[PDB]
């Protein structure tokens, strides 16, 4: 079977250098033109580039040509992806693809899984979570919403769970949003009944890996 | 250079129904030698890769369904889902190869579509340990609505806030097909202790007038 | 009017 592994999903700041990878499997590496494509937070595919393995040959778009460079080495069966100086706008996915038939250029087939590439000033820091407390004004024998706040962290991601993953239902865990200091801050918040408030307790589970953070916050009725 | 243009760029369809999404290329992708269309559909399901699914313009890869089909020649083309599904929520790229660079098309979200439905409007002041910590985060939650376009206007002593309140949108619901919004208004604790009173004013489709939930501070 | 895949892009085989 034909793979495309791709390394680990890198945190950098602006004016370091890095070289993302590609180690092809189960076809000729030489063959077959070789690619990255960038894929930018909540926005599409823009084709970078292609290498052929088999002299060195290359291609490029215009906003990519000059910015970055592709190499390969036939020996290790390795696809590269080189920036000299990395900016804050180059924070996005970036997969590695072969091209879908041998000695020519075409789409794009198979993938790889990607690597997640962050570039920020901020260094890692782990979140403070505050309870968004559900209203005194909920309505008797209505619905009643309180949540968690995942407040200034970096970098992404972290996973929310309600009672140690037993309340899943009525819950909306929102994509966090990348704050003006450089710190991400996410919600989450689940739908209850208003009679449960009294009897049932709520607590979310914050994880947040970099930092080696774990947070068990009580959301409860003033 | 060859630039792909799709339409529409958001698509909403219903279970069962037709869904047609299209491309328009710069210049014609149809070689007359050997009457090939070089362009290729893609799609990129929720935290996956991009899949191939169509290649030639008119060549299904084994596994794709028989709903699923692509059609057009030169410039203009078509995927088509003659019967949509739950599966088959994706953002979908056309990508001529006719000349490098192999560009894309900016993509085509297709989403589900049902009835609409009116956000459960819900506002959360800050709390006591985030304001010992010395800041002050006000949440208002839209929750369970359709269709995904809200606007959320922040009201501080009945004065219009703006450039102070980033939001956050989920994807949409697996079980219920609705989607629903996050907006948080930051502001500095000093800030916070000047007013008094605090409203987020949500307009939708759904709701009949601008609905607006608030609270006063120490209360 | 040939295609740079078939063309400038092919390699050989
Ligand atoms: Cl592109």
């Amino acid at each position: 079977q034909v793979q495309l592994q791709q390394s680990g999903a890198e945190v950098k700041k602006p004016g370091e250098s890095l070289k993302i990878s590609c180690e092809a499997s189960g076809y000729s590496f030489t063959n077959y033109w070789i690619g990255w494509v960038r894929q930018m937070p909540g926005k599409g595919l823009e084709w970078m580039g292609i290498i052929y393995p088999g002299d060195s040959d290359t291609r490029y778009s215009p906003p990519f040509q000059g910015q970055v460079t592709i190499t390969a080495d036939r020996s290790i069966t390795t696809a590269y992806l080189e920036w000299s100086s990395l900016k804050a706008s180059d924070t996005a996915m970036y997969y590695c693809a072969r091209v879908g038939r041998p000695s020519k250029g075409g789409w794009f087939d198979p993938w790889g899984q990607g690597t997640l590439v962050t570039v920020s000033s901020a260094s890692t820091k782990g979140p403070s979570v505050f309870p968004l407390a559900p209203s005194s004004k909920s309505t008797s024998g209505g619905t009643a919403a309180l949540g968690c706040l995942v407040k200034d962290y970096f970098p992404e991601p972290v996973t929310v769970s309600w009672n140690s993953g037993a309340l899943t239902s009525g819950v909306h865990t929102f994509p966090a949003v990348l704050q003006s200091s450089g710190l991400y801050s996410l919600s989450s918040v689940v739908t209850v009944p208003s009679s449960s408030l009294g009897t049932q307790t709520y607590i979310c589970n914050v994880n947040h890996k970099p930092s080696n953070t774990k947070v068990d916050k009580r959301v409860e009725p003033k | 250079d060859i630039q792909m243009t799709q339409s529409p760029d958001s698509l909403a369809v219903s279970l069962g129904e037709r869904a047609t999404i299209n491309c328009e290329s710069s210049q014609t992708l149809l070689y007359r030698s050997n009457k090939k269309n070089y362009l290729a559909w893609y799609q990129q399901k929720p935290g996956q890769p991009p899949k191939l699914l169509i290649s030639w313009a008119s060549t299904p890869e084994s596994g794709v369904p028989d709903r699923f089909s692509g059609s057009g020649s030169g410039t203009s083309f078509t995927l088509t889902i003659s019967s949509l599904q739950a599966e088959d929520v994706a953002v979908y790229y056309c990508q001529q190869y006719y000349n490098s660079p192999y560009t894309f098309g900016q993509g085509t979200r297709l989403e589900i579509k049902r009835t609409v439905a009116a956000p459960s409007v819900f506002i959360f002041p800050p709390s006591d340990e985030q304001l010992k910590s010395g800041t002050a985060s006000v949440v208002c939650l839209l929750n369970n609505f359709y269709p995904r376009e809200a606007k959320v206007q922040w009201k501080v002593d009945n004065a219009l806030q703006s450039g102070n309140s980033q939001e956050s949108v989920t994807e949409q619901d697996s079980k219920d097909s609705t989607y629903s919004l996050s907006s948080t208004l930051t502001l500095s604790k000093a800030d916070y202790e000047k007013h008094k009173v605090y409203a987020c004013e949500v307009t939708h489709q759904g709701l009949s007038s601008p609905v607006t939930k608030s609270f006063n501070r120490g209360e | 009017e040939e295609p740079g895949s078939e063309t400038s892009d092919a390699k050989s085989t």
